[PDB]
Order: structure tokens, then C-alpha cells, then sequence
């Protein structure tokens, strides 16, 4: 932060001479001087250059063309405008947040002007930064306390060992001095939630529109366990969603509760839909209470909003129909549904305080923002118990937290306030819609097959596309209107291979082959499997990473139409088995895999293995108690009908659990077992495309074995 | 628009206002309906009753 | 002072080559070289740049466009014009004060030209400076007289102590070397009135239009006590104004005199008017002599012109109607009513010597000018005894005056002499009138409430607006025409909240909240309280300090219309009581205070309290005699009817005295006691706006105590 801009040239000498004298004075305090051209030149030095804090221009030249565009991008940006004798303000400059610093054209006083700019810049740093981060940066340059934890003490022990000097010189002197425990009085303690930590939690809740936001120092996987132990005593009933995460599985195995699983919707490509509105009714929930032994009235509900793919729900209908006093919204993928007008009334924070209820949100911080790992937030909107949830937080958080993660967790909330933060959410949406239009433009004009985006036929508007009932792009049988929305930044690429009715085709290329080609250039695919893709276009994805993805997609069509070799295209796949992948081309491998999907019939077995839920015998908590006592055995995959599994089956593809730890596969869940045996045959002929199922151990013959419970 | 010397509150309604918040309803002189009052918390752990003239009154138990 | 200007590039080589040779010669003697462009470029290098002393231009190019505009600014400014063979003067260049130094275009003679410029520059320094300041600067570089006072002797003792080096290195070496006393022979003594001090007193009185003037080195508060003890024997009668100063009250407590207080005019906003023309009559003054016990013919009259708000009177009517041989004018706020044609006949110095009378003025020097603190003057206009008035001046001035303030006291009289000083007095008026028009322009065009300037509806002139009897902006009933004047550089912002008839309204914001909002940016209101905002637009307020005030006023309307919080607007007020000012906004605080003013009725309990006067039992000199003997006691505020106070009550707001030391509150001054009890109730509910009365001590219960005398 040391860029000073000097716009325009009046051509006279009594105004340019103070500029030349100030040019030699600002360089003595480490400041970069730039000379923009016209009005459009200064506008490009703010959006692309964020390290700018000084704008020098003539007040009697552009008093309305600069005080309006800059105010739409930053509010606290200092404006070192130079006024004259006959200078005044404008009536259209009253409702604009600006910081104008007036000066004169006096000779010899250039040294006093440089001291005022440095002090004004210091005031800008101490204002935009939160009091927790500001106190951490000031403690390094002044606070030098001894006999404290940890033992390194700002990197002192590393300066006495040859191996320690290499680890200290990698980061920096300011990095080790910022890692302090609760051994500091002027910064407070995180466990006590007082002093600087008290105002830090209230600052994030005001930015993200919440009551009292929290700062988890262990990650999102831990925040879901602390909240889950609140509205679930030793013997209750919760309404957990079927599309759960690995962290949510351990929550049901550590609490003696009776969960009730829902039945979300889905199509044939593998895109996870949502829970219908019929499941949120009062007669539907009460019907499953009597059918499930040892289950009372549900006191907690877990809703995954949004899912792993990227489909939001309608909170305006759930907060009125779902009669649950503790509704959870796992917002681990949408940390931005607030700073945009096309995201109003879609999450738990948008709206008023629902009486008699409470909203929980575990928004991931180190996923689609900018902070260190093991960071999360807890958004509470309602009335909770004071002497209950406090004990649940200390059971998973150490007494000496790492303030380096806390300083970055609150920083992401500070990067959203103002026009400088609002352009990050809207900027990623404009780059996403532009990328969606480039696919349809390069599809008709091209000569042959081309990728397709799972989007409606009309993407001219700039909002969330609703999933209506008179459309054919979503492919969901009987979907509720005004309930399922589309995420613009979550671009879902559909590879040609299936039809619009849910069947197969002769010419098709699986998405697993394209995912291996993108990894060669450095593009990591988030979700892949049958005939679908997924990418993350958050605020950190600039225009370079967006345009580089389309170039990698156009190169796949050129290498496939010309019929090239695998060795001259996929060097990583060739090193796995050079003997088998010798005389094989790119067209021979793409056609042999496509015939295996039609032969084994993947879309039909996958769609029927997820709707029919297996019979849950006991609670997931009782299944873990038998494992510690030594009552587990390993059986074959073909010999398990009528047994209780011990682990959770997570086949890739897709990415949702199959059998919960504690269920039994009987005659009703027959297609469920057929889905596991089908992946073992299709993923065993060609190297590199092996079967990936979390829970199935590979032996020495090919048959996978699972861990079940003894009878 | 009347004087009062003692105000009675309900135990089932006092625990809800001091935990969840909102507004409290209490009758005057042990008669009438549970009217709304401007009761707040004090810095010295008391109960200040505010009226139409912004006057303070610390409550006490017999 | 080392700026040399070179105007007009002829394009030829025989004229530009001597310029290049002179460029390398003037830099050897520390001189800055500038190159203006056109004719308007040189004009901007004089008004804004005051460190210029050399103008080089072609005489045969602009002989009439430069010798006229420069002469209107600085007369003794050297002009290094270069003439040619066929060069001559003009008939219109005879009545102009200029200093033109001709030269030639000779090669190799650039060294001799540089010696002539340095010698000419030294002549300009030895001319614009007074002989007292010239002897002070010469004694620093050449005076080496040892064994003198003070003991530091230019900072010798500071170089031997570790703590003394920090105090000496802050100001500078030349700062302590000028701190000399009367231990110098070539500078004389101030008490002796000889040598350089004798010519300094005649130089100040000649510029300020006076016969004899001194240099008070203890502020204006001390100069008022020296003159008051010159024409007021023990047991006489003085005519002191009611709107007096803290120092004017102590003058009545040091001399056994019988004062007679006047009845100044006032409105409802708190701005005090002036003394009516009926009080200066002969039948009005003589009537109060018989009613007051122990009172003879008044021999001295103290008139506060102008007051604290800045309202000039009419000296053309007082010097003929008021029959006082010693009329005093407290000119502590107008040290400039002479250097402008819109101030003729408004002060005591303007005009001539009154036959049989004498005029005394205490023009402040450090108030609204440019000099060190504790500096004042005594302007004497008449025939007084020199051997008698000299002994009274030594009663409050030490024998070793501080020449650092004396040099700056005479400097203010030299900075205003000539056309160079008239551009600062008239320049501050033009900047003040321009600021007055920017308020009315941003009031009608705005959408909502806006600040108002206490000025007439027609301000399309550059003079003192008279307070007529057919106007409603001033709100002074029974006002005398051609007696009340307005100071254009005294802009009084009237905040909305009251009507034009003197009653109250429904929507308004008090001036006490705005006073603290301006403090965050570095703006302190000179006078605030009810609904007024007084500011000082003297010579120290340039175009930067004037335009910075308008921007802060527009930010208050934006922050109030959007309804912001107190913590996110007033951080200084939030730190006083974070618990009470937690859930409070800017609109809730602005409306609760406005209702307290209407409920307690402030304009009525303040206008009626200042109108009536308590019964003065004894003289103020007799009240101080009983305090030294120990006959004082502290009583309550509610129990004091019929007692004699010991100190002067100065409640804030406003800023004028209430009860003089030696008065009694009977049944006539009933509203006087009600004004003190009303401020004790309104200033106790909300923190920050406590009751400020210089005389009321705060206890531990809330009730204030006063200091009275024993019965
Ligand atoms: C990725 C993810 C997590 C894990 O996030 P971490 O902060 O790395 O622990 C937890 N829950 C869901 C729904 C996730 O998608
Ligand atoms: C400010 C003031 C004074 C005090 O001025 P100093 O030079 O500081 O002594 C005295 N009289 C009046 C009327 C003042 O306004």
C-alpha cells in the first residue's frame, strides 16, 4: 500500500512545480508514483490495482466525473484533490462517502505535505482493519513480553539451531511474532470472549447480517459437531439431511439420538436436486415418528443449503412450514448470499428473526474466501440457551488458539464491507455469466460436438435461474416451483453422451477422461464422474483463471478430432502402465469406456439405488459402541445381505453416502447392493480408472471386502 | 394515570423475559390485567421501572 | 525567501544564454529558480508564494501588463527586468511604487549580476522589517556579549543536561539565541522607552492610526487592568458593560469603585446584541447615580466593542452622546478596523481626537492575527500625562520582557502595512462572503434540512450589514437603527430547531451534538450550546481551511438522514459510556434532547434571567475583602435566596456572566435562580452534556454548591 496517483496536467507552471517537488518527497518514505492519462486511465488503477491509497487531481477540472465513479468503488479512499480560489462543492455530492483532503500550491512546503499524506495513510490503515487484526500488527512492533507461550517466542529458539534457521527464514520475522497464545493482556482471550475478542464477534455479525457470529479455530468439520450436540440430548430425534458430509456422519455416531433421513430429488446425470416441499409438512414428519422405533418429536433439523453441486433452496417457505425450533443450514458452499440483490430471502440470515425458532449456519471460511485453514463461522439467529452451548464449544477447542487463523477469519468479513467488497461477488457473477455465454457461442458455430452448460435456454437475465416445472434442462421429475434455484457461479459442464430423456447415446465421451486432461495443465476438477463437471468460481478466481479454462476445453476437441495418441497427450496416464497404453489412441479409449456404461447400465442402477433407503435397524451411536469392544469382522461384498455395516459407503461417483453405519440391506434395498457390484466390474479392466469407494478394501483377487458387525 | 405501591409479577412469565427477551406484562396493585411496563436492567443488578417521564425506580422484595 | 522568477522566453539565443549562465550562478548562493509560462502564471507565484523576491522578464514585451498588477500587491518587490537598446518608460508608470533593476545581455558577466541580486535581496530584508526585529536578528549572528540574563544564554545550559538537549533540539538554535532581556546595550530597554523600543512604539501607532501605543506582553486580560486603574480613583464611578470578560470582573475586585452595569440587548438564540442608544444619554446615567448608594459622577466607561460573537457598534454616536472623559473600547476581537474602507468610523482610532476626551483600546495581537501568545496593545488617542500613564504600565509588566513575543507583536503591525497586508484583510472577507453564499446555495437545492447563516436575506455586497428595524433575521425587538453592525468574517451557523418568532419547533438538532461531530476531523466550535455555531475566519483561515469546513457539514446531513449508530459515527462519545450508548442511533439522541429543551423551556428561562439584574448590595471590591478574612461558606443551590455570593457565575451555555461577586438574589431576580436549577436537571440524564458552571462545585449526590459569604 504505497501507490500515489497524480491525474491530469493543467499545463501551467504554478501547479506542476508543486507536483515535481512532492515527487521527490514521497519517494523518501517508500511510495510509488504513477502518472495516469485521461479519466478512463485512473479508473483502471483502482479495480486492477488494490494497493492504491492516493489520488491527486485538480478540483477545478473534474469535480463531478471523478467524485462519482470513485465513490462507487471505495468509500474511505483518500482523495488528495487540490482546490483553488474559486472552488466550491456540488449539490450532487452530499450522499457520497468520500475522503477529500484539500491543499494549496505553495512552494517550499512540500515537506509538510509529505508528512500529512503519511499520517492520513496511517489513519486509513487503522480504520479499515478490525480491532483484533490491528492489535495483532501493533503488538509485533511494540509488545515484547518474555516468559510466555509458545516456546519459540517470536522465533528465538530457531536462531540457535542450524536446522531451525531454515524454517525461520522461509516465513518471516513478522510471522513468528504474530503466533501468540492467551498470554497477552491487551489482546484478551478467545475462550473468555472479552476485550478485543468481544468486539470482533459483534463486527462480523453486523457485516454478514447476524446476531453474534463466531470464529471456529478448527474448521467447518468441527463446527458441525458443536452445534449438533446442542439440540440433541442423550435420547431425542433429529432431522438430518440425506446429502450429508463425512463430518456429519461422526456426529450421529457420538450422540445417542434417532435421526430421520429425507428423500432428496435427483436426475440421471448425477446432479443432486433438493428436498421436496411435501417432506416439510406436519403430517409427513409425524408419520415417520410412529414407524421409527424409539423416536419422539424432532427438535432439530439439518438442511444442506446448498448441496455439493450448487442449488439453493427457498427459506421463505421452510421458515413457515417446517415446525422445527432448531433448523440448521449447512452453508459450507455459499459464503456470499447477502451482498447481492439476487440473493435476498435465500439463506437463513436474509430476513427477520423467526420467533420460537433459531437458525444455524456453518459457513466455510477457507473454502471460497481468503483465510488460513481450520477456519469457520457460526451464525445464530434466534434464542438459544446460555448455559448449554458454551460447554459444547470448549470440548473441541484448545485453551491456546492460533491467532493467525483468527486474524484471517475476521479479515474475510472486513473484505466484504463497502463497494470494494460488493464488486467481488458481482464481479465473479459477471465473469461466470460471460463464461456461460462463451460455451453456447462456441457450440453452434463449431463443426462437431462441444461441451454444454447445465443452464436454461434463456440466460440473458442476471439473477438465480428458478427450476420450473415446464422445462427440460433440469430433468427433475415433478419438481416444486419457486423452491429450487440455480447458482450462477457454479458452472456445471455437461459432456455429450446422454440424451434429453435420460437414456444413452452411441457417440459419447465420459467426464473422467476430460478430468485427467485438465490436470496436465494444472486445472483440478472439483467434481467429476459420469457426464458432468463442476468448478469453483469464488472471489479469488480472476479473469486469468476463467479464460484459461476455456482454452483447455478447446484443445481437447482438437486432440480428439485429429485422433492422437495417449502418450502424446496424457503423459501422466502413460507412466501408470506404458505396456497397456502403448498402441492405444484417444478415440479408442473414449469409445471403449462409453460402451461399458451402456452395457452395465449406470444411469438406471444409480437412480434406483438412491431413492430406496435401506432399513435402519439401530441408531448410528450403537454401531460405534460394538466396534470398540471388538465385534467387527470383514466379509465379502457378495455375502452381506441381512447384515449391519460398520462404516459409511461413499462411492465415487457420485459424492453422497449410500449405506449409513447401522443400516441393513434386506430385500427392499436390492438395487442398492447392485450399485456396488457394478462399479467393481467397470473399474477393473483399464488402469487409471479404478473403483473409488470409501469403505471397500481392495484385496489380492479383485473382490472388495467391507467391515460389518458380528452376529 | 394512577398511583401504585406494589407490582406483582408471574414466575412463569419472569423466567421467559429474563432469558429470551422481548416485553414483560404485569398488573398494578394486584388488580386489573397484566399491562405492559418499561422495565429494564440496571448496572448494579436491580430493576429500574421507567414511566412516561423517564424516571427511575429500583424494585425490591418484601 | 530565495525564489527567482524568469518570465517570457524570447526564442532567440543572445537573450536565453545569459539566463542559462545566471541559472548556475544563483544556485551557488541558495536560490530557487522557477520558470513561469504566460502572464497569468507570474501572478499566481506572488499571491500564493510569498517567498519570492526576484522577477526577471523582458522589458520590451510586457512593459504595461506587469508593472501594474505587481504594483497592486507588493510595492518594494524587486523587478529584475532586462531592457534593450530602444527601451523607454511610459507616462502611465509614474504613480506606481516599484523597484526595477535594469541589466544587459553580456557573456561572462553573470558572476557580477549574482552579487547584485544578493545585495538587492538584503536591502529588501532590511526595509520591510522593523528596527526592533532587525536588532534581534543581527544580535543572533553577531552578538557575543557574555554574562547576561537569562542564565541559558542561547541554550548553553541545555547542552550539559540530558533532558535539556531534547527541549533545545525541538525549537532550534536560533530560537533560544533571541531570548534576551534588558542586558543588551544596542537594544535598549522596554521600560526605559528609548533606543529601538522608542521607535517601535511610534511605528505601531502610525500604522494603526494612533498617537502613542505600548506592547503588553501578558495578553489582553492584563491590558484591561492597566487602563482601568488610570481613570478610576478609590471611591469613584465606572461604567462597565454587562457583557464583560473574566479579567474585567477582577478589575472591579481590585479597586474600590462603584460600577454601573448597562442593559444590553439580546434575542432567544443566545447571541447578545449591544448597548442601546438610550443608555448613553445624560438623564439615563444620572438617574442610576442617585439610586446606587455611594456613587459620584462616572469618570470612566468600559464598552465591549465588539462582543464575543462579533458585533460592531457605532462610535460616531458614542463619542458625542456619552459624556465620559475616559471612554474605553474592548477591541479584543477586531484588530483590523483600519485596513479596509468598510470599517471607517466603526472604532475609536478611526476619525480624530475628541476634544476633552480620550479613547482607549486593547487590540488583541495573538487572537485574530499572527503572533505569539500573550501579546496586546494599548491605543491612546488624546492628551494624557506621559509621566503618569508610564507608572501604571510598570505595575503589571516585568522588568525583563520576552523579546520573542515583542518581535511578533510589532510584526503584526508590519504584516498589514501596504497593499501586501490589505490583501489578507480583504482576502479573508472575500473568503467569508463566498462561504456565506455556499450555504444558501446548498440549502434550497438540497432535499431536507440544512444549516443557516445568521445573515440578512440580501448578502450581495461587500460591507458590514446593518441591523435594521424591518428585518426578522436578527430577532432583536426595539433595536436602534444605524447602531448595530455585522462582521462578515463572523459566520454564525443557526442549526434548525427554532422558529423566526422566538418559540420552539418539532424537528431540530441542538448545536451541542454538531460541536462534537466536528471534533473528529479537527474542528472545534468557538461558541456552541443552544442553536448557534460561531467560527473565526481571520487571516489564518486560508482557502484550504475554509473549504474543509463545508465538507464536514455535508457529512453530518448524510449520516443523519441514513440513521446511523453512535458507535459508527462518534467514537469519542462512545468511549465515555459504552454501556449506555450501545443500542442508540443518531436520530434517537437528537430527538430525546430536543424534547428536554421544550419541556424545561430553555429560551424563556434564559431570556428573562439575563434581563433582570440581582440587587447589588456592596461593591465588588468589598466582597473580596471578606473572603481573605475567612468569612466564606458553601451552601446548596436551592438554599441561597437573600445571600451575597463570593464568585462570578459563568454558566455554559452561553458564555456571559450571570451574578457578579457582591450581589444578592431577592424577589426581583427570581428567574435568575431558575436558570441555574434548570441546567442541573437537563445536564444529568445523558452523559457528555453535563452542566458546566464556573462556580458550581459538583458533590456526590447531584446537587451543586455555591460559595457565599457568612452572615
Ligand atoms: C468441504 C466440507 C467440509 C470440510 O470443510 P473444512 O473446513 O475443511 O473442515 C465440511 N462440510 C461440508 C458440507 C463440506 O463441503
Ligand atoms: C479572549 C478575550 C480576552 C483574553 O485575551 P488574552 O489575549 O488571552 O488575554 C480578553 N477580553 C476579551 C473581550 C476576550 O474576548
Amino acid at each position: 500500500m504505497n501507490v500515489i496517483a497524480i491525474l491530469n496536467h493543467m499545463g501551467v507552471y504554478f501547479k506542476e512545480e508543486p507536483i515535481r517537488e512532492l515527487h521527490r518527497a514521497l519517494e523518501r518514505l517508500n511510495f510509488q508514483i504513477v502518472y495516469p492519462n485521461d479519466r478512463d486511465d485512473l479508473l483502471k488503477l483502482i479495480e486492477n490495482n488494490a494497493r492504491l491509497c492516493g489520488v491527486i487531481f485538480d478540483w477545478d477540472k473534474y469535480n463531478l466525473e471523478l467524485c462519482e465513479e470513485i465513490s462507487k468503488m471505495n468509500e474511505n479512499l483518500p482523495l488528495y484533490a487540490f482546490a483553488n480560489t474559486y472552488s466550491t462543492l456540488d449539490v450532487s455530492l452530499n450522499d457520497l462517502r468520500l475522503q477529500i483532503s484539500f491543499f494549496e500550491y505553495a512552494l517550499g512546503a512540500a515537506e509538510d505535505i509529505a508528512n500529512k499524506i503519511k499520517q492520513t495513510t496511517d489513519e486509513y490503515i487503522n480504520t479499515i482493519l478490525p480491532p483484533l487484526t490491528k492489535a495483532l500488527f501493533k503488538y509485533v512492533r511494540e509488545g515484547k513480553y518474555t516468559f510466555c507461550t509458545p516456546g519459540h517466542m517470536g522465533g528465538t529458539a530457531f536462531q540457535k539451531s542450524p536446522v531451525g534457521s531454515l524454517f525461520y527464514d522461509f516465513f518471516g520475522p513478522n510471522t513468528m511474532k504474530s503466533d501468540i497464545s492467551i498470554s497477552v493482556s491487551e489482546l484478551g482471550s478467545l475462550l473468555d470472549h472479552s476485550g478485543p475478542h468481544k468486539e470482533a464477534e459483534q463486527y462480523i455479525a453486523r457485516v454478514f447480517n447476524a446476531d453474534r457470529s463466531y470464529m471456529v479455530t478448527n474448521g467447518t468439520s468441527t463446527a458441525n459437531k458443536i452445534v449438533g450436540m446442542y439440540s440433541a440430548p442423550a435420547g431425542s430425534t433429529i432431522l438430518i439431511d440425506r446429502n450429508c458430509h463425512k463430518s456429519l456422519t461422526h456426529l450421529m455416531m457420538m450422540s445417542d439420538v434417532t435421526p430421520i433421513y429425507f428423500r432428496p430429488t435427483r436426475n440421471a446425470y448425477g446432479i443432486l436436486g433438493g428436498i421436496p416441499q411435501s417432506e416439510f409438512q406436519h403430517a409427513t414428519i409425524a408419520k415417520r415418528v410412529k414407524e421409527t422405533p424409539n423416536a419422539t418429536w424432532p427438535v432439530h433439523a439439518v438442511i444442506t443449503n446448498s448441496t455439493y453441486d450448487g442449488l439453493l433452496y427457498n427459506t421463505d417457505f421452510i421458515k413457515k412450514t417446517l415446525d422445527v425450533k432448531s433448523i440448521h443450514f449447512d452453508s459450507a458452499w455459499v459464503p456470499y448470499t447477502n451482498f447481492s440483490p439476487i440473493y435476498e430471502g435465500k439463506c437463513g440470515m436474509s430476513g427477520g428473526r423467526v420467533e420460537g425458532k433459531v437458525i444455524y449456519e456453518t459457513q466455510s471460511t477457507h473454502k471460497l474466501l481468503a483465510a488460513f485453514s481450520q477456519a469457520s463461522m457460526i451464525h445464530v439467529k434466534g434464542d438459544v440457551n446460555e448455559e448449554t452451548f458454551n460447554e459444547a464449544y470448549m470440548m473441541h477447542t484448545t485453551t491456546s488458539p492460533h491467532y493467525g487463523i483468527v486474524a484471517s477469519t475476521e479479515t474475510a468479513a472486513a473484505m466484504m464491507k463497502g463497494n470494494a467488497g460488493k464488486r467481488l461477488i458481482n464481479g465473479s457473477i459477471e465473469r461466470a455469466i460471460k463464461f456461460r455465454k462463451e460455451i453456447k457461442r462456441l457450440r453452434t458455430e463449431s463443426d462437431g460436438w462441444f461441451f454444454d452448460v447445465w443452464q436454461p435456454d434463456h440466460i440473458d437475465t442476471t439473477e438465480c435461474w428458478p427450476l420450473r416445472s415446464d422445462s427440460t434442462w433440469h430433468g427433475f421429475k415433478n419438481i416444486d416451483n419457486e423452491h429450487m434455484y440455480l447458482d450462477p457461479i457454479k458452472v456445471t459442464l455437461l459432456t455429450p453422451g446422454m440424451e434429453k430423456d435420460g437414456t444413452m447415446s452411441d457417440f459419447g465421451i465420459p467426464a473422467s477422461i476430460v478430468a485427467k486432461y485438465l490436470d496436465e495443465h494444472g486445472i483440478v476438477v472439483e467434481k467429476t464422474g459420469p457426464y458432468n463437471l463442476l468448478f469453483l468460481f469464488s472471489i479469488g478466481i480472476d479473469k486469468t483463471k476463467a479464460l484459461s479454462l476455456l482454452r483447455a476445453l478447446t484443445d481437447f476437441k482438437r486432440a480428439f478430432d485429429l485422433n492422437l495418441r495417449v502418450k502424446n497427450m496424457l503423459p501422466s496416464l502413460y507412466r501408470e502402465d506404458p505396456e497397456f497404453y502403448e498402441n492405444m489412441r484417444i478415440q479408442e479409449l473414449a469409445q471403449n469406456i462409453h460402451k461399458l456404461i451402456v452395457h452395465h447400465n449406470l444411469p438406471d442402477l444409480m437412480y434406483r439405488a438412491f431413492e430406496v433407503l435401506p432399513t435402519m435397524v439401530m441408531t448410528p451411536y450403537a454401531a460405534f459402541q460394538k466396534e470398540l469392544h471388538g465385534m467387527t469382522e470383514e466379509v465379502y461384498l457378495d455375502e452381506m445381505v441381512g447384515r449391519i455395516n460398520a462404516n459409511m459407503i461413499l462411492p465415487y461417483p457420485p459424492g453422497v453416502p449410500l449405506v449409513m453405519p447401522g443400516e441393513m440391506i434386506t430385500e427392499e434395498s436390492r438395487p442398492v447392493l447392485e450399485f456396488l457390484q457394478m462399479l467393481c466390474e467397470i473399474g477393473a479392466h483399464y488402469p487409471g480408472f479404478e473403483t473409488d469407494i470409501h469403505g471397500a478394501y481392495r484385496q489380492a483377487d479383485g473382490r472388495y471386502t467391507v467391515k460389518v458387525l458380528k452376529e | 394515570d394512577m398511583e401504585v405501591v406494589h407490582i406483582s409479577f408471574e414466575r412463569s412469565a419472569l423466567e421467559q423475559w429474563l432469558s429470551k427477551g422481548g416485553e414483560i406484562r404485569g398488573k398494578l396493585n394486584g388488580i386489573g390485567f397484566a399491562q405492559k411496563l418499561n422495565l429494564e436492567v440496571d448496572s448494579a443488578q436491580h430493576l429500574v421501572v421507567r414511566d412516561v417521564s423517564l424516571q427511575g425506580s429500583t424494585l425490591a422484595l418484601p
